[PDB]
RNA sequence: UUACAGCCCCGCCCCGGCAGCAGCAGCUCGCCGAAUCCCGGGGCCGAGGGAGCGAGACCCGUGCCGCCGCGCUCUCCCCCC
RNA sequence: GGCCCGGGGGCCACGGCGUCCCCCGCGAGCGCACGGGGUCGGCGGCGAUGUCGGCUACCCACCCGACCCGUCUUGAAACAC
RNA sequence: UCGCUGGCAGUCGGCAGAGCGAGAAAGAGAGUGGCGCGGACGCUACGCCGCGACGAGUAGGAGGGCCGCUGCGGUGAGCCU
């Protein structure tokens, strides 16, 4: 029978389902994006503390 | 067998473990964990002894049948839904009874019950409200909060306590449990001034009041 | 000219295609691209195998571009959400018709 | 012991120049006047509460001469604060600039 | 023609030095996202109905099944309520 | 750029023994699920002479639409028959 | 509606063994040596089932009518004071 497109933009496990390297992908940014964020809040501690 | 233990990926995002594939192989330690390689029922009786079947054929077939459903996956019964809470309806906050017979009038907050329905409570002292369970989105949330945190409420009280069971007579245990929550709540409240006449008094719109304009 | 706009697509415009409103010709029936077996059965004998590198052939053209875009399906777009500026101009006149050099990411992106 | 809902009006269908569209009513909520200040009755339940001859049942009560039509509140319709809304029966064309009640309770505060 | 205000250019000062950075001083001026992710809200919809799984001539189960992504046990310790 | 040639904290679809040569084919179990199209193992009220349901069909009201058919004609609502 | 001029005779059942959707031709091949008696529906094949795309129309053409009227041969142990 017809199966139901799902999109993969806005459903992850399709997206893995046709490309499994998405899910390391997206672990990766993540990670960074937290990480930058606190290092950016950090230098803001840093920035407010020689104010 | 082994005692379960908790999983070894802190989620980051909901479908997603932190750690890579292998780097769960090691936490797992699966490196040095490699491994390799009714029907009838016999009843004597007072002749000789026979074998009795406890699955009997039906006796009857209906003239024509349905067909077995094709099966799906994220259907859960109701019993075990997530449940879940607006961020602004926390635990002594003041409440705004919107459809029931109760409608308009303000009430204290205590819990989220099992199934998703706030137990409201209301002073029958104040405005003639009991324990009673409400449903989280026919109420508005106000920003006045009782620091309710050191109050005990009995344990018994549930959704199974609170079921409508089929004229209606109120019962002495409900009595006393709500004696025992308003002696344990009234003095919170009373510490705070004006406020038992906030909560005796009725919600209302009058000419020129626009709900968006109003902050709540 | 008059009749079409066009452009430069991006790499994420490529994907957001491709993954979006991807189907192929199997059979000469339109088939949605659901898995990477449809497109391996199609397209393997070029070693293209995957969603990735179709995508990876139609972004760096490489050789098999032909048999890989006849094998895609015409996207069908929905209506440009915002609204356009004029159809029947020139994009250099302030219209939509001819060749934007890189805002097709723009429209892209708005038309889906 | 007051009033408990939002008072709207009725202006019209949803329609172009020349064309009707019975399926989706145009609200008028008294006191919004913007797109932007329109936004907290959307997913408001709405009410068109009318008189008849012959007396219906009532829920929760005897019956009586009321009766109502329900439907809900869809989206923002133009920069002045109108909005759509779809009732389940479509408004009978004598309610044009009548009360429509807009309700509070399906809530999201 | 700088004084009781300033402004504009030259050369030397580590591109003089320090933040910060297409800036939450929410708008002084851009193009973006394999150099991109997360969360929330509103609206319409539910089309189809025997996809099996497991034992096997030692068996006659069961109704959560396929693909994909994971978790725990068949190793041993420690910590917290 | 060369698996970032080679010598002296973080990440990874890395993971045995056995040897000849090169440079330097069947482990078991369970469990959760963004996984080949909706389910609840969730509820509430109102019902015997005045109430419930009956799109359609009888009459009426309102909003939008709406020129009288056949015909010859390039051209019909035609002051064309 | 059209196309695939697609699928289904495999309902192969205790004389049993449940398969033919899966990237990459072609054997669920045969042999020679070294207890409890059980298992839905289906297939008027002029039938049933599954995918895709498509749907304006005067003059005109074609197909299907388990649309309709009268009479004849068969047939309904048809109907009716
Ligand atoms: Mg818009
Ligand atoms: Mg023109
Ligand atoms: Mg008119
Ligand atoms: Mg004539
Ligand atoms: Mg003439
Ligand atoms: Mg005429
Ligand atoms: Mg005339
Ligand atoms: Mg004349
Ligand atoms: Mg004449
Ligand atoms: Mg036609």
């Amino acid at each position: 029978r017809r199966v139901l497109k799902k999109n993969p933009l806005k459903n992850l496990r399709i997206m893995l389902k046709l490309n499994p390297y998405a899910k390391t992908m997206r672990r990766n940014t993540i990670l960074r994006q937290a990480r930058n964020h606190k290092l950016r809040v950090e230098r803001a501690a840093a920035a407010l503390a020689a104010k | 067998k082994g005692k379960p233990h908790c999983s070894r990926n802190p989620v980051l995002v909901r479908g997603i473990g932190r750690y890579s594939r292998s780097a769960m192989y090691s936490r797992k330690a699966l490196y040095k964990r490699k491994y390799a390689a009714l029907a009838t029922v016999t009843k004597p009786v007072g002749g000789g002894t026979r074998v009795v079947k406890l699955r009997k054929m039906p006796r009857y077939y209906p003239t024509e049948d349905v067909p077995r459903k094709l099966l799906s996956h994220g259907k859960k019964p109701f019993s075990q839904h997530v449940r879940k809470l607006r961020a602004s309806i926390t635990p002594g906050t003041i409440l705004i009874i919107l459809t029931g017979r109760h409608r308009g009038k303000r009430v204290v907050f205590l819990k989220q019950l099992s199934s998703g329905l706030l137990l409201v409570t209301g002073p029958l002292s104040l405005n003639r409200v009991p324990l009673r369970r409400t449903h989280q989105k026919f109420v508005i949330a106000t920003s006045t909060k009782i620091d309710i945190s050191g109050v005990k409420i009995p344990k018994h009280l549930t959704d199974a306590y609170f079921k409508k069971k089929k004229k209606y007579e109120i019962t002495e245990q409900r009595k006393v449990d709500q004696k025992a929550v308003d002696s344990q709540i009234l003095p919170k409240i009373k510490a705070v001034p004006q406020l038992q006449g906030y909560l005796r008094s009725v919600f209302a719109l009058t000419n020129g009041v626009y709900p968006h304009k109003l902050v709540f | 000219e008059p009749y079409i706009a066009w452009g430069y697509p991006n790499l994420k415009s490529v994907n957001e295609l491709i993954y979006k409103r991807g189907y192929g010709k199997i059979n000469k029936k339109r088939i949605a691209l659901t898995d990477n077996t449809l497109i391996a059965r199609s397209l393997g004998k070029y070693n293209i195998i995957c969603m990735e590198d179709l995508i990876h052939e139609i972004y760096t053209v490489g050789k098999h571009f032909k048999e890989a875009n006849n094998f895609l399906w015409p996207f069908k777009l929905s209506s440009p959400r915002g609204g356009m500026k004029k159809k029947t101009t020139h994009f250099v006149e302030g219209g939509d018709a001819g060749n934007r050099e890189d805002q097709i990411n723009r429209l892209i992106r708005r038309m889906n | 012991s007051g009033r408990l809902w939002c008072k709207a009006i009725f202006a019209g269908y949803k329609r172009g120049l020349r064309n009707q569209r019975e399926h989706t009513a145009l609200l008028k909520i008294e006191g919004v006047y913007a797109r932007d200040e329109t936004e907290f009755y959307l997913g408001k339940r709405c009410a068109y509460v009318y008189k008849a001859k012959n007396n219906t049942v009532t829920p929760g009560g005897k019956p009586n001469k009321t009766r109502v039509i329900w439907g809900k509140v869809t989206r923002a319709h133009g920069n002045s604060g109108m909005v759509r809304a779809k009732f389940r029966s479509n408004l009978p064309a004598k309610a044009i600039g009548h009360r429509i009640r807009v309700m509070l309770y399906p809530s999201r505060i």
